[PDB]
């Protein structure tokens, strides 16, 4: 509780209706600092998993040595911190990746370089 | 614990700093920049009587002010001195 | 019988204000209840300093002719040629983006409370300060306008403030004080910021200028600050005051003090990078600047502070950890992209990452150096790296989410929650705490990556949006040092 | 004696080259325009359910460009504190002077009371103007505009330092005479109406109002009634020797008119609009301001005093198309 | 009403008019100097002040002046603003300076308090002495200007001490006690005048916009603060002699020959200066020759176009002083070169991209006379050879520099001079400085010549070098020798 | 850094960092070595210790407690005339003295405007001192305390010129009683015989003790008093420079007396001989003016003082 | 002629007195510049010119090329711009070269460096 002298209550700047139907997804690769964060991708909601996978992550992933040799549609994810399960075909939005969601992918094997998560 | 005062590197400052260290028999000097920073255990002073007798002319404290960058502490402001302190 | 000079002051002062007999005090007032501050008795109020304002303008005065002889003789003589490396004018495209609109934003904050507050001894101190700040605020301008000339990236200082990414992290931060109510103004800024850590910021830049050849700005950064122990003097004298007003203030006060010690210490992380980074000279490992400055100096003054049942911050651990990788973490998170950024990043020397292996003997060679490498390599092959996909923000401090979790420097310390149907994130426990206190205010922030995909900020490119929303010439202003038309103008003598 | 020089890159910074053209700038130039934030606040104010922090609206005034209000003085942070610094010097000499000499001390007790109770309670009233100032100087968005009202406020605060002195001379540093004239002030039903109309400044929500009515209003009569005319009849009331303790207040307010008419003129000037606004609050306002007053010169130099101030002041409004009188 | 007075009035009232007639001692007892020396002055009152300021403003003005100075010296010195200089070599020019210059301003202080006192015009007083406490300022102002860098370089550290006792010091510091044993009128026309108006912008410009060049900001700081004193320094100058030459008919031959005697005496002087901006200056602001002509051949030539009207014409000589422009600064350079072992400054060969230059501003004469000397100089060095003279030159009796300068047209001969007085043999550098003798033998067979008093004994030592290091108090191995070697070469490879 | 000062400096006060003060007064005079003797003098040399009888080790041990080097100076004194201008501003503008009777401007243009005489006096002998005493540091407050004269006598003619509407007529009146009026002609000549001293330390006791320790306090201070009962006290805002200028000068000339007769008792009696001589002198020039003002009870009281603190040096006058 | 307030005279500062037994020389070898300017040297009245020229004179020409294949002595000479010819064993005294004289020996074919005199 935010104290104010009226009644403090706003709309969120950042509901997915301010977005042009589209929505926020972030994806943290852990073991790859070598992007400083988890990305923030601008997605399709009726896009497939796959589509994802192939159109926005390994382009935003491929600077790093790793990227090319991942397998990112078979690879360890969390959804909001919880284990998920893609669906290659589903529409983002129809198995629950919703606007501003967060997927974590681990890849099992790739830890980035030295001995140092980079 | 230490309380503290950076002063200007300055012509004006040597005296600042002098008198300082003269009745703080333990504030510890150090230099860096171009700046004086002096520290001391709890508390420093600054009497308008030291200062006067090295300076040939009266002054107060508010003089001093112009030339301190940085204080540190609780103040105790006069027309005879400049206390910084914890209780 | 014939005043002190304690109560000769008031006089002058204190007792030029009165009991309002037509107005109803609470009207002329209206600001000092809804915060949950309790004042029994605005007399208690101890005024620190003692100036009058004859005395404010002779001294301040004699400082200003002072100051613009420097700053003229400098000009004149292009002392801006004196600088240790082209580099370093980074900081200089860092402070009048990032700190210089602060200066201002404390003018319009110190003005406000300087009329809300119902002490009349409280409200000149906050005049004063209020004055100050925007003297700062103008030597600034005029400390930088020699820089202007002859480098890049100072050109459109504030319309940067109000765009650039980057810059939200400290416009959102005074922001959150100016739209807060006049007591959380005072416990933020002149006890939290301008106590606390103004050291941690003031310091770092002016000692700094110091060794790498720039007269104005130590000039000024200086002579600009035996304001700042008036200012200091005020926090300290407030909260003391604040707290003891009544028993109940102090948990309010705790809250603040939590709350803004993590924004404070949020907004920090900028400089360390700074300090270790864009110095060409270095001056101290924002580490060690932590350790005296925050962990000592600090750590002090929390102790002269319990006998009014005050705790120190929360998660102040976290921030004494952070020291050994906050520089490295923000600095290489500002490399990979500085194609939206007024200021160019650079990989450091091999002097200068000896320092850091030394000044860093824990975390540098394992975790930093061969990120140095490895960007070598990469820029030598003719790809030097940018990352072209904007990261998640911070919804409190706005930063990235570029953090790690303590004593884990590979995880980041990333965290979320759910609030009336909506997501938010989190570089932090920190960060997170303060929006769980009052979501209905930070769901309001106006987060730089979202605007640009919302589409507000005038392109669908990035590189458009930089353009011509930011104003940053690109191939100018922007980009790896290397190649830049600072250093090929530098290198021109 | 020959320079090396340097070809710059550019003259000045993006928003003074946008305003006044590529070419160098003046101190005064870069230090007061376009500098303050503007636009894409992250938080509404707590304590304002109306505006935005850094709002144009906290007045009904429009403009399209709050920067064609701008200081003839030139005034940013330095010359300010110089200017001042020059001034505050001579009345050091004068207050010395009035002290070494006894000029105060020496006179009757029937006439330092006139003092206590027709001049030193203004100080009163300059605590109310600096309160108003630091008002305005939080709310108005445009540097120009704002930093005149923090110098202001200020002075203000100085202003009232010195009334305040007059009366630790005479009482000879004991707070006495201060302490009778804050009794004139709250009580003697001769200060009431400027009393009241103080108070009431300080309620007013529209910062403009606000400025209009202290500013212009109250201070446009005010000065001229006290600093030049009951200052004559002083003599007359063999108390001359104050004048030269009151001579910042004249200085000060012969440069106020500077920054005021040029303000008024420009937001007058600005818009039919801008006019009528003046015009409501100038009705409301100043035949408050002449009755605040009025007490003070029926005691003092008398309503001829008054009549004159407030012709002063009409003829200044006229120059910006606005009446009174 | 009466007249109001205007401006002249007013400041002659607020001077002249405090002064009167006296009544109970002889005029000529109160003022007893204005008569020997010929000088007829018909009437005082028709004095025109060359400046009128009063006290207050006087005082208001250099206050502000001097704030803003302090503040930038302060500055320079807390950021080791000495660390910006180009580089070593110009701490030189600053040596010779504070040794060579800055004690002239102090006899200047001296001598104009003096002459303030001996006039009778009220108001020829307070020009003087306003200027008296200029020339105090310049010189206490340059003493503090260079204290930061006498803290970090070697040669500034006994100014003073040297000035009354290094050989090279004694052109200086004698060309001052010529005029100050003067009489007051000739002191006005050789100071005033003919250094302060003629001469002025040739030794002041380069010094000031050198420091301008070499990122010296201290020391051009002083400079442009003293332009305004200056500026009335002229002025006093040139109405001065203007009001002499007015004042009678038989003023004027006098005149001339004050003329001549301190043009040529400062062109002598000013000679110093011409190598110290020619190869002293890393970076250079414009050859002694461009020098010479644009404040010499041409001011001057305006200056003396507007005396002919007194009947007054262009100093003898003024030919060969032109004609030397091509050549001064290579002639002093190499003299300071090979007796470096006895100076508090260094020398060095200059870099090939300066000799470049100084073929560029001498396309007669340097590459025909004087690159062949660092050539050969710079061979020798290389060999482990460089060239130091052990002899003591022969010096001027009038100039006190060595005979090191050449006949009009022929730089090859040696232009000496040499003639029989009482007996006694005299030796000169030149027509010039044989024409000063002539006409006042008495005068200078009374010289201090440092070579000549070194064989007296007179010097505290036997050998040129304890002389240097008892007397002189110049460090051997620190203050002395060429630049490569240095304690200060050394010195600036660590910073840089 | 290699070394803290300059090598006068360390050899006079040790070997670190020496004031502002120190590095522009001690040992910047040229000395030795003379090349030519003065035209002018037969006796002396160029910059010669022995224009005095006077005899010092070390002049140096005359220092200045105000520790004035030029900008300290004129950073003083431009705070003495900003604070000067103002009252006079403030006369002028109020006509407190045009409006005065014309009696009592007579009697300020003849008890108080001549003065100016005496200061061009004074500023004439400083100038001889300054130029003749060889240490910077005598010399230097020669110079200030010359110039200082002049602009006092700027401003008692400045007294006139407000008085006469800024025309001259007052001048021309005062001036004329400082040549015909009885009053002023032992002052006159006292003045005319100074101007002829030859030893530049029997010309400072003059001049700025004698001389000055007696009309000072009389004029600017007892005069004054009694200014008001004239009907005068507004003139008194116009001579606060006067007073804040004397009370300073106390100050350093105490400090050389005190030195120059500390030294060696062979002074201390030179001094006295110079004493006896002239105090008499100054006493017998002031006395018109004492009588035609306050009356002697001032210039007693005044000469009181004087004796008084020239005993601390142990000289003494009589009284 | 000098102007002044008595008569203005005064034994030199120079009188062959103040030399202790000794007197003063110059020499001036033309073409030689390398040398800024004539010798001053501190010289034995009694000593012979051979002697001068080979105990003084040629010692202090040495840093000189030339010096070597000099036969000076042989040269043309000058004493104080007269045409001179020096007995090799007479004193300096005897031969008429008094206190301050000077010597111009000038050295034909032999003229310095780079035909620039030096
Ligand atoms: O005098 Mo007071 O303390 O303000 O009432
Ligand atoms: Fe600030
Ligand atoms: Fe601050
Ligand atoms: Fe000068
Ligand atoms: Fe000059
Ligand atoms: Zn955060
Ligand atoms: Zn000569």
């Amino acid at each position: 509780s935010v104290n104010a002298l009226y009644d403090y209550k706003f709309e969120p700047k950042d509901k997915v209706e301010n977005f042009h139907g589209m929505q926020l997804l972030y994806v943290y690769w852990p073991d790859h600092l070598l992007f400083c964060a988890p990305f923030a991708l601008l997605v399709q909601p009726g896009m497939t998993f796959s589509a994802l996978v192939d159109e926005i992550l390994k382009p935003a992933t491929a600077a790093h040595p790793d990227s090319a040799k991942a397998d990112f549609l078979n690879a360890e994810w969390l959804l909001n911190d919880e284990p998920f399960t893609p669906k290659a075909d589903a529409s983002l939005k129809e198995q629950g990746i919703d606007h501003k969601s967060m997927l974590t992918v681990t890849t099992p094997g790739l830890k980035g370089m030295a001995n140092a998560g980079y | 614990q230490l309380v503290f005062i950076v002063f200007q590197d300055n012509d004006d400052s040597r005296y600042l700093a002098e008198a300082v260290m003269e009745d703080n028999p333990d504030a510890e000097m150090q230099h860096q920049p171009a700046m004086i920073r002096i520290q001391a255990e709890k508390r420093l002073v600054i009497n308008r009587e030291t200062m006067e007798e090295k300076l040939g002319r009266d002054w107060d404290v508010q003089e001093m002010l112009i030339n301190v960058i940085s204080i540190a502490g609780n103040v105790d402001e006069d027309d005879d001195h400049f206390i910084l302190e914890w209780n | 019988k014939k005043l002190n000079l304690k109560d000769k002051y008031q006089y002058l002062t204190r007792d030029m204000a009165w009991e309002p007999t037509y107005q109803d005090k609470k009207d002329i007032f209206p600001e000092e209840d809804f915060e949950g501050i309790k004042i029994t008795d605005w007399s208690q109020w101890e005024d620190p300093f003692r100036l009058t304002m004859d005395a404010y303008w002779k001294y301040q005065a004699e400082k200003e002719k002072k100051l613009y002889a420097i700053f003229d003789a400098f000009a004149q003589n292009n002392g801006h040629q004196n600088i240790s490396d082209a580099r370093y004018v980074n900081a200089l495209k860092l402070f009048i983006s990032g700190i210089s609109p602060l200066e201002h934003a404390a003018f319009q904050g110190y003005s406000k409370v300087g009329r809300q507050f119902s002490g009349a001894g409280a409200r000149v101190a906050c005049q004063m300060q209020a004055i100050d700040e925007l003297r700062h605020s103008q030597t600034q301008q005029h400390a930088m306008s020699h820089y202007n000339k002859h480098f890049n990236g100072l050109h459109d200082g504030p319309h940067m403030h109000d765009r650039v990414w980057y810059l939200s992290v400290p416009k959102s931060f005074f922001d959150d004080a100016r739209s807060a109510g006049p007591f959380e103004f005072l416990t933020a800024i002149s006890f939290s910021f301008e106590y606390v850590l103004t050291n941690l910021l003031f310091v770092p830049f002016m000692s700094g200028a110091a060794y790498n050849g720039d007269m104005a700005t130590v000039t000024f950064g200086f002579s600009a600050q035996s304001d700042e122990a008036r200012h200091m003097t005020l926090g300290l004298e407030v909260i003391k005051f604040i707290l003891e007003q009544h028993e109940d203030n102090v948990p309010i006060v705790q809250r603040w003090i939590d709350k803004w010690f993590w924004r404070g210490f949020r907004l920090l992380s900028l400089v360390s990078m700074m300090m270790d980074y864009m110095l060409p000279n270095k001056v101290m490992s924002w580490s060690e600047a932590w350790e005296v400055y925050y962990e000592q100096n600090g750590g002090a003054l929390f102790k002269d502070l319990e006998r009014y049942g005050i705790r120190p911050p929360k998660y102040q651990d976290v921030a004494n950890d952070a020291k050994h990788h906050l520089s490295h973490q923000l600095w290489t998170t500002f490399y990979q992209y500085c194609q939206a950024t007024n200021f160019h990043t650079w990989i450091p020397e091999k002097e200068e990452m000896d320092w850091m292996s030394e000044k860093y003997p824990d975390t540098f060679d394992k975790y930093y150096r061969p990120r140095y490498e490895y960007l070598a390599k990469e820029a030598a092959a003719g790809r030097r790296f940018y990352n072209n996909t904007l990261p998640q923000l911070c919804q409190v401090c706005q930063i990235p989410t570029i953090f790690t979790e303590k004593d884990a420097p590979t995880m980041l310390s990333h965290r979320q929650i759910e609030h009336e149907g909506e997501r938010y994130h989190f570089c932090s426990d920190g960060c997170c705490d303060i929006f769980k206190h009052e979501p209905e205010k930070y769901i309001q922030a106006w987060l730089p990556v979202h605007q640009i995909y919302q589409g507000n900020c005038e392109g669908g490119d990035l590189e458009t949006v930089v353009q011509k929303y930011y104003h940053i010439n690109i191939g100018e202003d922007n980009f790896d040092y290397v190649g830049s038309p600072d250093q090929k103008h530098w290198l021109s003598i | 004696i020959k320079t090396n020089s340097v070809e710059p890159i550019r003259h000045t910074y993006g928003h003074i080259a946008r305003r006044f053209g590529d070419k160098p700038a003046t101190r005064y130039q870069e230090a007061s325009y376009d500098i303050e934030a503007k636009t894409n606040f992250h938080y509404r104010p707590q304590w304002d359910s109306e505006h935005t922090l850094n709002d144009p609206t906290r007045t009904a005034i429009r403009m399209e460009d709050w920067c064609a209000v701008s200081d003839p003085r030139q005034f940013y942070y330095g010359a300010y504190v110089g200017n001042r610094a020059k001034m505050q010097e001579s009345a050091e000499t004068s207050f010395g002077f009035c002290e070494k000499r006894n000029l105060l001390t020496r006179l009757s007790e029937e006439t330092q009371k006139q003092l206590l109770r027709l001049l030193v309670p203004l100080r009163h009233v300059e605590l109310g103007a600096n309160m108003n100032n630091a008002k305005i100087a939080g709310d108005a968005t445009a540097t120009t505009v704002s930093q005149m009202h923090i110098y202001t406020g200020m002075d203000r605060l100085g202003i009232g330092q010195y009334l305040s002195r007059i009366a630790l001379m005479i009482d000879g540093s004991t707070g006495a005479a201060l302490d009778e004239s804050k009794a004139y002030w709250m009580d003697d039903e001769m200060w009431q109406p400027m009393r009241k109309l103080v108070e009431d400044t300080l309620v007013v929500d529209d910062w403009f109002e606000l400025t209009l009515v202290q500013n212009i209003l109250i201070d446009g009569m005010m000065y001229p009634l006290v600093y030049d005319k009951m200052d004559q009849w002083f003599e007359s009331q063999g108390a001359e020797d104050v004048s030269m303790l009151t001579e910042f207040m004249r200085d000060w307010y012969k440069e106020s008119l500077r920054w005021t008419n040029a303000m008024m003129k420009a937001v007058a000037g600005e818009s039919e609009t801008n006019r009528e606004l003046l015009q409501k609050w100038i009705d409301h306002w100043e035949p408050q301001a002449y009755e605040a007053l009025k007490p003070l010169a029926e005691a003092s130099v008398g309503i001829d005093g008054l009549n004159e101030a407030r012709a002063e002041l009409s003829a200044r409004l006229k120059k910006f198309e606005l009446q009174s009188r």
